């Protein structure tokens, strides 16, 4: 009857419709390599789509996805083992080198861009009309790190104008220079900032932005990553 | 074989039990001490049902059953072709659930994200304990519990369900399907949202969040924004559960009635109760 | 403790934000509401502008029509007493014409005639709804998918109130606008057809319903836990790939063998929710046009 044909011809749809889901979502990362990384032999039932292309705003150009696959930096970590499937050991200090819970993919080294072509993101200084409107203020804050010393202190905060949110707390270390912390990463309290991802003795390292105004996606991306790595690498210096 | 992009991830540490023991993969695949714990529970869980399927005489997917103990044995053991399976099978399926979000949590601290997603399964988790175990245990017994077959989970729901009559009228119950028609309805908008803007029409750029800050703006006069929306999917589908279990752990222990009558305290309230008309009068 | 993103810590705000113009007709916005400082703790604080052109006033009127026709019965119902209006409130019911009207426009405004104008109203609010879902995309370049899965609501709304009563040759079947009657109505039509849990499109339905919620379960936990690195910038993370979008990839390789991409995990969720009413409305078009009895039919296989 009628309904047993509709019920076949729904898992056949489905059948299909999981076929093309799955292939949409190896636009990225594929194929699959070995850990030395050339091709792996084994790359499963799914072929990578036909490539389409994204046309970027603002001149920024296209993407084209899938394309060919690189890291375009260099990747401190070495073998621990003689077969697959073990860990990679930093060859050097992770969080200087970003690898592990410190790693940064090498994205456009410009800003993110609203939808006017302006900064999407800008310190509140200089966003015209932004101010804070609920919430403790976090500006002149002293900005305490695991160790539970003072790293340094809040001198502004670095706002998503098209959005109106908080992105980043930027922080002034003892040599008057000042760092970006990513917002999610700090705890705004009375009386201070407490920062659990970073000892004070490591804020110097967080990596610096080139233009006082501006972060660059890039720029963003070694930021956040070396905070959160701070996890794991700082937890020697952490603390109770 | 890795992602193009997974090697750097791929470093020492994250564990919580056994330091370096079990810190490796197979495959894609994450080990870690928890999953250890979950290869041992699943296989154990799943060689016990293949054992109750042979005590029950059948190997179709769609007729194995493995029923807890019936009501006559309370919260006692109870021999093993008779209810005694299903209780190991679901200290086994908690050991494995559990010990799945744990590994999730390893997961988390080598990748150096937030823990939210462990967090949420264990909602999941919540839920299903509140129907094999919560509740069973509150009411006095195993036998309350749901079996683990395909189709008979299904009579279980229906034969639940009815002892209350109408399980509609459940006001937790209410709330809970109120939450997963609205997840799945903000679901599909933010799944459309994110696509309507980085499939814009043929020829043009990728729109931008302002384009869907103002999509909805136009259409609604409100976008909670690409924050909210995570929050909101999250909010609801945890919320959803929340009220599952809710709705669940309540009946049978402190209300056991029809469900429809639970209404009447409204219907009875001493200031109009005894007004004519209407439907109540 | 560490701090989760869930609520915002710090709320800023600008100048309001009227949005972009693309091909949007401007004289058609209104200005923008106040903003919400108990909003902005979750979300944005901002309301409004809203676009409303002629169609959404034609929505609007429409679907206020039928809220009122609804209403207006109800007060009858109450015998226009405030007290039995509010202790009553879940149990009043407008309801379609009895079966002997068929699909005729027949009945009474009491007994049926009342129930085809409230309706009337909904068909008219609910599709000049959906051509503002394609025309507000249309006029900012964006694509269609918003009104494409709102297609899939619709589809099981004009099943269970329009195309499943016109194809069994009675009003009667539709279901009737009331808060505990709809529930009977749901109820009924399940025992009536020999219990929906034995329709294999009711059972997907479900499977698909659940996984709405874990799949948002998910995807939600996912970018809230890369949201240190900037996740839920998603368009820009498809443009570009970031950290954030890696690391929430590998969490799910690692956890479950395999994964999603920025893109991709979006179009995973549009097709988990809409397939929920796409199955559910074909279930239920089935029920009592072709299946009289759900349990019988799966007893045949066919
Ligand atoms: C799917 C099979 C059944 C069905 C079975 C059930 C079951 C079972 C339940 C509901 C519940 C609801 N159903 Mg129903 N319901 C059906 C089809 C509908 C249709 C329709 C087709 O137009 C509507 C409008 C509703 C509306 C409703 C709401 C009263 C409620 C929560 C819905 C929600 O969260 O969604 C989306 C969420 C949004 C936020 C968008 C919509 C917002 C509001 C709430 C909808 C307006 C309805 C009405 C005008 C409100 C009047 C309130 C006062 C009288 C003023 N149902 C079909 C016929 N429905 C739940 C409930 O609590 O009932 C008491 C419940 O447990
Ligand atoms: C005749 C039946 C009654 C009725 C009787 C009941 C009964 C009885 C129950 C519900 C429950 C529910 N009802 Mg009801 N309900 C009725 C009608 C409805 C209608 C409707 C439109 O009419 C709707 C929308 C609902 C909706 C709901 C939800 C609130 C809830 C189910 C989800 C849940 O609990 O998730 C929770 C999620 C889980 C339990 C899943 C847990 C998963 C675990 C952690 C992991 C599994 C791993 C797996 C084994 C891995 C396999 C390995 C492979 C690699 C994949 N009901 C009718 C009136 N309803 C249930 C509820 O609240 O339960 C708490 C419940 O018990
Ligand atoms: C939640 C409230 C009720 C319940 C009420 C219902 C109702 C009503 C329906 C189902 C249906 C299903 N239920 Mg149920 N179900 C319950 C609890 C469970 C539990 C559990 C471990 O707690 C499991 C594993 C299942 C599993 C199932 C599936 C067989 C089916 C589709 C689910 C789905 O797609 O979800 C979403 C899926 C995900 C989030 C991931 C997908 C997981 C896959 C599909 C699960 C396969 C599990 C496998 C068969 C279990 C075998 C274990 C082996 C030893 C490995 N239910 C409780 C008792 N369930 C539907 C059906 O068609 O039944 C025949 C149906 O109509
Ligand atoms: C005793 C009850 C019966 C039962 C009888 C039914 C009946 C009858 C139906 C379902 C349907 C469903 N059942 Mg059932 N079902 C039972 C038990 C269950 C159980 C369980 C036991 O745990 C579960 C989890 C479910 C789950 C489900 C859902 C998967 C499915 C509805 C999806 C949906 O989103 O509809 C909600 C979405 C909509 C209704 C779309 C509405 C869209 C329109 C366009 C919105 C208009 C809005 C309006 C203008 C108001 C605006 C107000 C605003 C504020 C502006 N059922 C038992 C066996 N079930 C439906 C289905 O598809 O079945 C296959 C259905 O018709
Ligand atoms: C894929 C399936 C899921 C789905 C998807 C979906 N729904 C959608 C869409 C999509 C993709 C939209 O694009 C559309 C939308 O605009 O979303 C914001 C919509 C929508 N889904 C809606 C509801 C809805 N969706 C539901 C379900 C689902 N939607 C499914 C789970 C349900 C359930 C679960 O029952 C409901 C109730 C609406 C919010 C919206 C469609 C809006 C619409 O059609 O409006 C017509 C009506 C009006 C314009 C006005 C009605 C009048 C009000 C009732 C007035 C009440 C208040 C008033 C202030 C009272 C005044 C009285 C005083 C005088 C006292
Ligand atoms: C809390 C919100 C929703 C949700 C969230 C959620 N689920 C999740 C997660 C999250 C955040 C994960 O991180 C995790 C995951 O990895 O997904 C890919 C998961 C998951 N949710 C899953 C299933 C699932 N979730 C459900 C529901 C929900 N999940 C909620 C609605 C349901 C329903 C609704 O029925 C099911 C079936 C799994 C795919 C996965 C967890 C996988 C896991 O725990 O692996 C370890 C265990 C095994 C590999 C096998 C164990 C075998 C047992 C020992 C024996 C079988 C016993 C069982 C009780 C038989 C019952 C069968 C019958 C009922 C038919
Ligand atoms: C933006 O970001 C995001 C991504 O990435 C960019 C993602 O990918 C995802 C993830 C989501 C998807 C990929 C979409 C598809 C997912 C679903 C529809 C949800 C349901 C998933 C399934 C039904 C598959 C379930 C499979 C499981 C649980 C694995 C089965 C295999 C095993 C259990 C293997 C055994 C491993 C064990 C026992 C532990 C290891 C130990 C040994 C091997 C020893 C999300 C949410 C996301 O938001
Ligand atoms: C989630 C849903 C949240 C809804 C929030 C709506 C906020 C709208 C703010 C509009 C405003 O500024 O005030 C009134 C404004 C006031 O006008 P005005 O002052 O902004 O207009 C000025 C116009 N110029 C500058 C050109 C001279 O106008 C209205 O009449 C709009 C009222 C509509 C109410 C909301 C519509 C409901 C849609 C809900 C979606 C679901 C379907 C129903
Ligand atoms: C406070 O008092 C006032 C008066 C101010 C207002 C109060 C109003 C109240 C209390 C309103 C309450 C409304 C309620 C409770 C509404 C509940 C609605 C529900 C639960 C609806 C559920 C399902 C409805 C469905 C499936 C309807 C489907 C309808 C269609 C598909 C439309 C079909 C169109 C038809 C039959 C018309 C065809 C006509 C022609 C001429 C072709
Ligand atoms: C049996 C096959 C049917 C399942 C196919 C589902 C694909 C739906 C998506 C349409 C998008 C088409 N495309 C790639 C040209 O954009
Ligand atoms: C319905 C549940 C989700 C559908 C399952 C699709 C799984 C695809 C597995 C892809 C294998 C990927 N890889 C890279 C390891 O080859
Ligand atoms: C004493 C606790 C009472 C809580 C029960 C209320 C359940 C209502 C369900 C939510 C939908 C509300 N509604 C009908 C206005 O749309
Ligand atoms: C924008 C999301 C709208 C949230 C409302 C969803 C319907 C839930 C039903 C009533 C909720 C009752 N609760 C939990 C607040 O007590
Ligand atoms: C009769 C109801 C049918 C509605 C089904 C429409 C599915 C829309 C889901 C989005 C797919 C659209 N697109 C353009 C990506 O192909
Ligand atoms: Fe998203
Ligand atoms: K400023």
């Amino acid at each position: 009857d009628l309904a047993s044909l509709a019920i076949y011809s729904f898992w056949i749809f489905l059948a299909g419709l999981i076929y093309y889901l799955q292939t949409e979502n190896m636009r990225e990362g594929y194929p699959l390599e070995n850990e030395d990384g050339t091709p792996a032999a084994n790359q499963g039932p799914f072929p990578l789509p036909k490539p389409k292309t994204f046309i970027l705003p603002h001149g920024r150009g296209t993407l084209t996805v899938p394309g060919p696959e690189s890291e375009d930096r260099p990747i401190a970590l070495a073998r621990t083992a003689v077969s697959e499937g073990f860990p990679h050991a930093p060859t050097g200090d992770p969080m200087k080198d970003g690898v592990g819970p410190a790693s940064w993919v090498a994205r456009r080294d410009l800003p993110e861009l609203d939808g006017h072509g302006h900064n999407k993101i800008k310190p509140m200084k200089a966003a015209a009309g932004f101010h804070v409107s609920a919430g403790k203020n976090p500006i002149g804050l002293p900005v305490r790190g695991c160790d539970l010393e003072i790293a340094g202190k809040v001198v502004d905060i670095w706002v998503d104008i098209p959005e109106q949110m908080a992105r980043f707390l930027e922080v002034e270390l003892k040599d008057g220079s000042t760092r970006l912390l990513p917002m999610q990463m700090v705890k705004v309290q009375s009386n201070r900032v407490h920062v659990n991802a970073l000892s004070s003795d490591l804020f110097a390292g967080i990596p610096t932005i080139k233009s006082p105004t501006e972060v660059t996606l890039l720029e963003e991306d070694k930021i956040c990553g070396y905070v959160a790595g701070g996890l794991m690498y700082a937890a020697p210096k952490r603390k109770s | 074989a890795l992602l193009s992009f997974e090697r750097k991830y791929r470093v020492p540490g994250g564990t919580l039990v056994g330091g370096n023991l079990f810190d490796f993969w197979v495959g894609p695949f994450y080990v870690g001490f928890f999953g250890v714990a979950t290869f041992f529970f699943a296989a154990l869980g799943i060689i016990l049902i293949a054992w109750s399927a042979v005590l029950q005489g059948t190997w179709n997917p769609q007729l194995i059953s493995v029923y807890p103990p019936a009501l006559e044995y309370g919260l006692g053991g109870a021999p093993l072709a008779k209810g005694g399976l299903w209780q190991i099978i679901t200290i086994c399926a908690t050991g494995a659930f559990v010990s799945w979000a744990l590994r999730e949590v390893e997961i988390c601290r080598k990748l150096g994200i937030g823990y939210h997603i462990p967090f949420a399964f264990a909602f999941a988790i919540l839920a299903y304990l509140t129907l094999v175990l919560f509740r069973p245990v509150m009411m006095g017994a195993w036998g309350y519990a749901f079996p683990y077959g395909i189709w008979t989970h299904l009579d279980w729901v229906s034969n639940t369900g009815y002892t209350y009559g109408n399980f509609h009228y459940n006001p937790a119950h209410m709330i809970a399907i109120s939450f997963f028609f609205t997840n799945a309805l903000a679901l599909a908008l933010h799944g459309a949202l994110v696509l309507s803007a980085a499939n814009p029409e043929k020829g043009k750029e990728m729109r931008t969040p302002d384009h869907e800050d103002t999509f909805f703006r136009d259409l609604v006069g409100y976008s909670i924004g690409t924050l909210g929306i995570h929050r909101l999917g999250l909010l609801l589908s945890l919320s959803a559960v929340f009220f599952s279990a809710l709705c669940m752990i309540i009946t049978g222990t402190i209300w056991f009635d029809q469900w429809v009558d639970w209404w009447q305290w409204w219907v009875k309230l001493p200031w109009w109760a005894n007004i004519p008309g209407g439907i109540n009068g | 403790a560490e701090y989760q993103n869930i609520f915002s810590q710090v709320q800023v705000r600008g100048p309001a934000d009227l949005g972009m113009t693309e091909d949007v007709n401007l004289a058609n916005r209104s200005g923008v509401g106040p903003f919400s400082t108990l909003l902005g703790w979750f979300g944005n604080a901002q309301l409004g502008p809203i676009y409303l052109g002629s169609l959404g006033v034609l929505s609007l009127f429409s679907g206020l029509m039928w809220f009122f026709t609804i209403g207006i019965w109800f007060w009858y119902q109450a015998g226009w007493n405030p007290a039995v209006f509010l202790r009553d409130l879940f149990f009043f019911s407008l309801e379609p014409p009895a079966p002997e009207y068929g699909l005729s426009f027949a009945a009474p405004l009491k007994e049926g005639g009342l129930w085809l104008i409230a309706s009337f109203f909904m068909f008219v609010a609910v599709w000049s709804w959906w051509g503002r879902t394609y025309l507000r995309a249309q006029a900012l370049g964006m694509g269609k998918h918003t009104a494409w899965a709102f297609l899939s609501a619709i589809w099981l709304w004009m099943v269970l109130g329009f195309i499943r009563p016109i194809l069994m040759g009675s009003w009667s079947e539709a279901v009737p606008y009331g808060i505990f009657s709809h529930l009977d109505w749901t109820n009924n039509f399940s025992l009536v057809h020999g219990n929906l849990f034995y329709n294999p499109f009711h059972g997907l339905s479900i499977a698909f319903l659940y996984g709405s919620a874990g799949l948002f379960a998910m995807h939600g936990a996912t970018i809230l836990a890369v949201s240190r690195f900037g996740g839920e910038r998603e368009l820009e993370q498809i443009a570009d790939r970031g950290t954030a979008a890696e690391r929430a990839a590998l969490f799910w390789r690692w956890t479950m063998g395999f994964n999603a991409t920025m893109e991709g995990i979006h179009r995973w969720a549009i097709w988990m929710a809409v397939l929920v009413t796409l199955t559910g409305g074909i279930g239920i078009l089935l029920s009592g046009t072709v299946v009289d009895n759900w349990y019988v039919w799966g007893q045949n296989h066919g």
